[PDB]
């Protein structure tokens, strides 16, 4: 079958034997793709990619608001009245440090 | 905007006037600045409202 | 002037008034149902407004109770050092302020509690207290995780959007007049088990005088075992015979023009990515009719795989039909 | 041995005259923001549209 051979692309299959639709669509209106669209693939991920993901997001959220926190005990002049070893802490009571 | 904090901390100073760390800092504002004309324009260019 | 309003708007959304309904009043089932169904732009304000607004209520009813036991009495005159203070019947040890007692609040409902502002079994009413706090917390926090899921499971789904054809097309087909349209697709999963119908309104007398305004004359589409159902994956024209039964027998192009009259095409079918029913519509005005003007091919065939386009949805070119009536139609095919 | 955000010479976080006017917040003030940078963008693009 030398001419199908060559006919392999030339074929009348509307619809793969899996079942999908091939097709081509073209010369559309895509309007874009609006925020919400990332959202729904997060519903429809795999396992490990949902537990990554999970995981990241805990870890990142974690660590910048650990981030913030540590300039913030940083601006208030607290490391530095902990940072003085007059005594085990001398004057560490009043200056209220903003975290203890 | 926090580079601009440093260089006008690094301005008071005035440890130098091409003291190189003065020198530095100033070539990241203005590639900095750039970045900000080219948000600028794509806003403008693409979809905006 | 205004023309006599469409039964249904291009878009779909009837558009017909509703006067003298009685009143059906209101229910608190209704805000909430108004809650669950926001856009996420105003849940994640009323959440944190329900949370801000409980933590800072319950920190002034902490500061009230913190004042009439007279904590901050107490704490305020302290000599040098700490003898006085301590040891008398504080009733939440170390709130002294608002600030303070709004770290209690803070503290309680959320759940952190560190440990530096204890409390006491001193005070009936700092029990009582405590108790109401928290039973509030956990009734806010279970209707707000509710809520937050209930956005996350059904956001599976999003706006209909499905297009129909702008114009419709008057054409000739196996020798006889017919009535067309398009139907397409720009969703992804294939509509399960849908089907079509047409309705024709228009306002009809009953030969013993009677009139009904807007009537509705279900009509056949055409299919070669009469078949609502359909088939969609590429844009298609659901036809539709015409005969001395159907209701269009006696229109032609020449009276077309100042006619009462319209179609509307309603069809419904359940998407099965978002598992869920819809029906989607449309409707054909008099003047929106273009006659003869015989639909254009949109398949093609490309070499291993067929394609489709959607630039040229409605392109209408024209060919020759006849000018006539139907029932003349049939009158005189001589030539 | 311990490690030093800012060097670890005794006392020389004494953040008195003037809460920006040290010779080490800015540098910190600018890491915020790259941090923020990484931590957001690291979440969007670990999923994709
Ligand atoms: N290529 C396409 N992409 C998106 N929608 C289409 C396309 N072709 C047709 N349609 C839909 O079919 C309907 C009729 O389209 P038609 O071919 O009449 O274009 P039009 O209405 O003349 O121009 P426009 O679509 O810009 O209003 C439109 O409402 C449109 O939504
Ligand atoms: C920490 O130590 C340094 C020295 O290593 C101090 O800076 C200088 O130290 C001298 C005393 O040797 C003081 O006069 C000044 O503080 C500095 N030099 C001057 C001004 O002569 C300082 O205590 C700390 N580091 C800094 C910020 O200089």
């Amino acid at each position: 079958r030398k001419p199908r051979i060559r006919d392999r692309l030339p074929k009348a299959r509307f619809i793969a034997k899996s079942g999908a639709c091939n097709l081509a669509h073209k010369n559309i209106r895509e309007q874009g793709r609006f925020l919400q669209d990332i959202f729904t693939t997060l519903v429809d991920l795999k396992w490990r990619h949902t537990l990554v993901i999970f995981t990241m997001s805990f870890l990142c959220s974690w660590l910048l608001f650990a981030i913030m926190w540590w300039l913030v005990a940083f601006a208030h002049g607290d490391i530095y009245a902990y940072m003085e070893k007059g005594i085990t802490e001398k004057s560490g009571l009043e200056s209220a440090v903003c975290v203890t | 905007i926090t580079k601009t904090i440093k260089l006008v901390k690094y301005w008071q100073l005035g440890w130098g006037m091409s003291d190189l760390r003065f020198c530095i800092t100033g070539v990241m504002v203005i590639l900095n600045g750039l970045l900000m004309a080219v948000e600028i324009n794509v806003i403008r260019v693409r979809r905006y409202v | 002037r205004l023309p006599k309003a469409r039964f249904i708007a291009k878009s779909g959304a009837c558009n017909l008034a509703h006067k003298n309904i009685r009143e059906q009043g209101r229910f608190l089932q209704d805000i909430f149902t108004t809650l669950v169904d926001l856009k996420w732009r105003h849940t994640l304000v009323i959440f944190t407004m329900s949370f801000l607004c409980s933590w800072l209520l319950f920190a002034i009813m902490w500061w009230l109770v913190a004042f009439a036991h007279g904590d901050i009495y107490a704490y305020m005159e302290k000599g040098i050092t700490e003898k006085s203070g301590l040891e008398s019947a504080v009733c939440v040890t170390n709130v002294r302020s608002f600030t303070s007692a709004f770290l209690f609040s803070i503290e309680v409902q959320v759940t952190i509690g560190f440990g530096g502002r204890m409390m006491t079994e001193e005070c009936p009413l700092a029990i009582t207290v405590l108790i109401l706090q928290n039973i509030v917390g956990l009734i806010i926090n279970a209707v707000m995780l509710g809520c937050i899921f209930m956005k996350t499971a059904q956001a599976h789904r999003r706006a209909e959007t499905l297009i129909f054809s702008r114009h419709a097309v008057i054409a000739v087909r196996n020798g006889k007049l017919c009535f067309m349209f398009r139907v397409g697709d720009l969703r992804k999963s294939m509509i399960i088990s849908a089907s079509v119908r047409i309705q024709v309104v228009k306002k009809t007398t009953t030969p013993e005088g009677e009139v009904v305004p807007i009537h509705q004359q279900d009509i056949p589409v055409d299919n070669p075992i009469e078949s609502n159902n359909i088939f969609l994956v590429a844009p298609l024209i659901i036809c539709h015979v015409i005969d001395k039964r159907s209701p269009l027998y006696d229109i032609s192009a020449t009276d077309l023009v100042n006619q009462d009259l319209e179609v509307i095409v309603i069809l419904e079918g359940v998407v099965e990515t978002t598992g869920i029913t819809t029906q989607a519509r449309t409707s054909y005005i008099a003047e929106e009719i273009q006659w003869g003007h015989r639909f254009v091919s949109i398949v093609t065939e490309e070499e291993g795989v067929y394609s489709v386009d959607y630039s040229k949805f409605g392109n209408t070119v024209r060919v020759a039909a006849p000018r006539c009536s139907a029932r003349e139609l049939d009158e005189k095919p001589s030539i | 041995m311990s490690l030093s955000f800012c060097g670890n010479n005794i006392s020389s976080y004494n953040i008195y005259h003037g809460v920006l006017q040290n010779p080490c917040f800015v540098d910190a003030l600018n890491l915020v923001p790259h941090v923020f940078l990484l931590f957001i963008t690291f979440p969007i693009l670990f999923i994709g549209w």
